[PDB]
């Protein structure tokens, strides 16, 4: 009597514990920097008190080389999954920063380019409009429910990988710019134009245009024309997340 | 007007002003539905929508003002008042019946 | 009942988990969060020192929690203070207006995803709801309540800057920095708009609400 | 409650279609060595009344064992606090 | 909390931003392109004395239109931090 | 703007059905649906009111009654009929 | 003294107008309403809604003056001045009918 | 006002395919597709009702009122039978 | 003067400003009615609104000063002085009668 | 295009097809298919199954045999990412339900 | 957009499928509708696509087994991971060949 046995429920609270810290510590919102630490550290802990028990408990000693591996494993799952979530808030302020850079309001980085004076206003501005589009479509909460799931389909235990797979992430990195330019082209299209227009201006009387006249009407054309497009990206805010969503389950499998 | 006002195509300076519009064009629907009854000739409905405290979990609720008037000698029936109550009441989200109040022509309350 | 023993080795045991209570059962994550997205959004990373805003919240936090805390003292401290609820009881009289406070500020959607992952049965009305999907239920609905308000706080401080940021464009000044320019705008405006005493009181609203 | 009776018999239909924890082993090492202290606390104060049958060597020896039995719970305590002060100072 | 009310606040932000930022940028485009006509009905062609009278103007602007920016982006802020917690989710 | 235009959207089919049958000349719907609320309590009952302008004599059966009342109702996400009220032309409450 | 009649004044509009506009608006169309009133020649409705202060433990609520100008010997009835008070008190959000005051062309208090 | 005008499109086609029924005239479709509530205990649900104009004494045949059902509730995501009410010109409730 | 007053507004006009004209404007219509009560020849109405404050030992309530002239003898019935100081109370958001005063146009007190 | 609006033409489309290949079939005339293919929600575990009504009308007297009925609903059924056969109503011109 | 691509992709294939079956000799007009399977934003779980086959036969031109069952291989094939056991072919009666 009185036995406790330590090291099952260290072994049944550990490896969740893993992977659950390693998905709060990279999937968007749930890893801003602005949530204390112990805040994220006691949500891990709880979620792991909630699932761990169901689940079959590992016997593997921590101090193996296979305890190595497994927590290499969880690392791996969770830093994935969290960073597939971030491309799409990465897609959207690429669109907002490419809106931005074609208001002009930016025109240092075309002369010096990373020369530490860049401000891109408009790219925050739709980053966290996007990351409040998230916060209503309740992503976080399916993120969780993914990163339980993906123990059934990929157990604690140590599991063969596979290749291709890993390239599918990085190759989610087009969808950042294929999608970014969808959402600019409804409006940079337009600024095109216009900055079209400007050129018959110049084909006129030379010199005495652009630079004195084009800047402040291509801004505040850009500023009502992106204004109207607002109620635009709320569909593209879900084609997005549903785009990152499935191509996750798709491939985490 | 009600929602004729609202399709006059008119630039709303603000949510306070879409809302002040709001308020008239249900007013004047109700009014409308008011008079096409046989007894009433004309109607004139006041929508009062309440506002929150500040840190009182305490609420309150909607309020509304009727004044038919009635063709030469139509009086209206107990029934009548009960409609007339119970449409006001439905078309005000959260309004309770108690708080509307009928009143004819002459002045003479036809609620309670 | 337990020993004495006993009962001052737990008393002392449970002294240690305030700032996990403070933490993860309390007001104070979303004001601490939102107090340090306002902080990020004025462009002064280390303007109220850590101190002055921790300060401010505990005090905000033991403001809000009053009625709670009554409470708790009404139902459970004072009949185990009089010797007549043991200390076993008393944790689980007091244990339920804590729930009550979490829960309502909580959300269906969390409740129910909390609900499922831990295979438990339905849950017909709130009084099945156990401890164990209350509490990270409450933590996350916290959370997304406190990154709401911090996001909407955001956006009239981005606003001055996009705005400042396009008239030095329009005279062709491209080469100056617009950060410098608008952090002055921004504390007017926040010094103007009595920048806390309507924070202070939407914060204190979005509790009671 | 009426509605707890009606969640009761709920519950029963949930096993019928269907057909401890750490917390819990804490609690239970505290209500056995409290348990414990307080028989032997008991036979002590029956001792001292001067009931008979009551030997002073099982008096001695009982409140030894719950002497040891109260310092095997301290240790325990003074671990488990340090795990979990060890544990919430991880960095995330 | 529902999306459309999100998006909504963000356009009304926006077009406050638009509403702020309209009258100096219209009259910085208006100087800039009175000048541009004049230099071309005078064939007088300078870069640098465009950017003379657009300072001048734009800073008389905000003289005349200032209090009113002022009076508006503090009545969007005041309502705003009003209307918090009644938009929480 | 846009919720408020669908509701208007939605009392106007409603009247035109309702019309539509055969004893009713006129429909009127007015709509009161409440703020929705995604906490853990705060929930109300949406409600409708509805006159009818009769054809002269064309007095509406029970069975009539009980179709406008499951028509409306279903027209609304969650609309309980006990909180859908039917008049006539002359303030006789059908319900 | 019309609902429309506010609904312009251009723009650059502080809030506080639009206030003090929407108040003006709800004075007229009372008056009117109580005009309609068989007895009721002309009517002056007076609107005091508090701007809300976080100074006292609790919030104060509004007050209302109207003024009638009665028809030649057209006495107002007992449920007469009830319904005006109905009415007035409806028409604004948390106004005690005790904080309406009805008076007449001659300066007797009917309430 | 993308998902309204979803909506409005389905509600459309559905009073299409009920009207090419012999028997059928008309046909109006009116959906209150809602958001839903877990642990609430009792919730609802998806509703839809459907009016039908009749040629002249064409009654519908009780498979008829089956059939309509049938197919109003595979239309909608979710939409059990039971809350799908078929009423006549008349006002008689055919389900 | 008063809400005609409030029409001719440039862009240029300060919170200060904009009270002080709602000020003015009330002053201007409650003077107005007060003439329309027959004995009432002429009306001045002087409104002081102030700070409010919190501590108990130093409240200075909203306070108004009415001077009325009359028709030749017209003197104002004790009912009339009564719904004099009503009236303006009402008009003032937290006016307690008791700092209403009404004066005649030969300086005698008509309130108290 | 929205996504979407990509969605939603995506059904019209197999909507169309399907209809097509029915009519297609000797004893009918005409078809009309309606699909109804639902929504994953973060407060549910096995998604609902969608679902398809299938309105056909015959030549004059064609009246289908039991295995026209059970052949159109195995086609319907395939067409429809995780179709339950069940799911699938095949009603007449007439109102009589063929399924 | 990729959407678009693989609705583009899964019709050119129907129609290819299509052609080849009509080209056999008993076989006037064939339609293949596919059903490939879709991805889920949570939960692992494969749904082997599904085939429906409609061939209209020249007058009289019953199929043989041998026929069904080539059919049935031809199309399994041209769909990754298509179990012929969730081809259905019929004809143009409604009579399930499969």
């Amino acid at each position: 009597v009185t036995s406790e046995q330590w090291l099952y429920w260290l072994h049944l609270y550990f490896w969740p514990l893993l992977r659950v810290l390693a998905l709060i510590s990279t999937a968007p919102i749930l890893s801003e920097r602005a949530i204390p630490k112990r805040v994220k550290l006691g949500l891990g802990i709880m979620i792991t008190l909630v699932i761990a028990p169901s689940l079959p408990a590992n016997d593997t000693p921590l101090f193996s080389i296979a305890a190595l591996w497994l927590a290499m494993q969880q690392i791996l799952i969770g830093i994935a999954l969290g960073f597939t979530m971030q491309f799409a808030f990465a897609a959207v302020r690429t669109a907002g920063e490419f809106i931005g850079l074609q208001m002009g309001l930016s025109f240092a980085t075309f002369v010096d380019p990373g020369s530490h004076l860049n401000m891109p206003v408009l790219a925050r501005i739709m980053d966290m409009l996007a990351m409040l589009l998230f916060l209503t479509f309740n992503g976080h909460l399916w993120l969780i429910s993914l990163l339980v799931d993906t123990f059934h389909t990929l157990p604690i235990g140590s599991n063969p990988v596979n290749s291709n797979a890993f390239m599918a992430l990085a190759r989610a990195g087009g969808l950042i710019f294929l999608n970014g330019l969808m959402l600019a082209l409804p409006v940079i299209t337009l600024l095109l134009t216009l900055n079209l227009a400007l050129g018959l201006l110049n084909r006129m009387a030379p010199q005495l245009s652009i630079f004195v006249i084009g800047f402040p009407l291509t801004l505040t054309v850009g500023i009502m024309l992106m204004a109207a497009l607002m109620p635009l990206i709320a569909p593209f805010c879900e084609h997005l997340f549903s785009e990152i969503f499935n191509l996750l389950a798709d491939i985490v499998s | 007007v009600g929602f004729e006002l609202l399709d006059q195509e008119k630039f709303g300076i603000s949510q306070f002003s879409e809302q002040v519009n709001y308020q008239r064009a249900l007013e004047g629907e109700l009014a409308r539905t008011i008079e096409t009854l046989g007894p009433v000739k004309s109607a004139r409905v006041h929508l009062a929508m309440p506002k929150p405290s500040l840190f009182v979990r305490e609420q309150k609720s909607p309020s509304a003002s009727v004044t038919v008037t009635l063709e030469p000698g139509r009086a209206l029936d107990e029934g009548q008042i009960s409609a007339v109550v119970h449409l006001v009441s439905s078309a005000v989200a959260g309004l309770p019946p108690g708080n509307v109040t009928l009143v004819d022509q002459s002045g003479h309350l036809l609620t309670q | 009942s337990w020993s004495l023993s006993v009962q001052t080795l737990v008393f002392i045991t449970s002294l240690t988990f305030l700032p996990a209570i403070l933490l993860m059962m309390t007001s104070f994550t979303r004001i601490i969060i939102v107090f340090g997205l306002l902080r990020n959004a004025l462009g002064t990373p280390s303007a109220p020192p850590n101190q002055v805003l921790l300060g401010l919240a505990l005090f905000l936090t033991f403001f809000i929690m009053s009625p709670v805390i009554d409470k708790i003292y009404v139902d459970a401290y004072q009949p185990f203070s009089e010797q007549k609820i043991s200390m076993q009881e008393a944790l689980d009289k007091g244990a339920q207006p804590l729930r009550a406070f979490m829960l309502r500020q909580t959300r269906e959607a969390d409740l129910a995803l909390f609900a499922r992952l831990a295979n438990s049965g339905p849950l017909q009305g709130p009084e099945a709801v156990p401890m164990r999907i209350l509490l990270p239920a409450y933590v996350t609905s916290e959370l997304k309540t406190a990154f709401q308000i911090g996001f909407t706080i955001f956006i009239p401080f981005l606003i001055i800057d996009l705005v400042i940021a396009s008239v030095l464009m329009a005279l062709g000044m491209m080469m100056v920095p617009p950060a410098t320019i608008a952090l002055p705008f921004k504390l007017m405006l926040f010094v103007l708009v009595d920048g806390w005493q309507l924070l202070m009181g939407s914060l204190a609203q979005s509790f009671y609400s | 409650a009426i509605q707890g009776i009606e969640g009761v018999i709920s519950q029963l239909q949930a096993t019928a279609m269907a057909a401890v924890s750490f917390a819990g082993q804490l609690h239970a090492a505290l209500d056995r060595i409290s348990d414990r202290q307080a028989a032997a606390r008991v036979q002590a104060e029956k001792f001292t009344l001067g009931e008979p049958g009551i030997a002073l060597n099982d008096v001695m020896a009982d409140m030894q064992k719950a002497s040891v039995s109260m310092q095997m719970g301290i240790q325990v305590r003074n671990k488990l606090v340090a795990a979990y002060q060890e544990v919430m100072s991880m960095q995330v | 909390m529902t999306p459309e009310s999100v998006m909504m606040m963000g356009t009304e932000a926006m077009k406050v931003a638009l509403a702020l930022a309209a009258p100096l940028l219209l009259v910085a485009l208006i100087t800039g392109l009175i000048i541009s006509i004049l230099q071309a009905a005078t064939q007088i062609n300078e870069m640098t004395l465009s950017f003379i009278p657009k300072i001048v103007a734009v800073f008389i602007a905000i003289i005349v239109a200032g209090p009113w920016m002022l009076n508006l982006l503090l009545d969007y802020v005041r309502t705003l931090f009003s209307n918090l917690p009644y938009i929480i989710g």
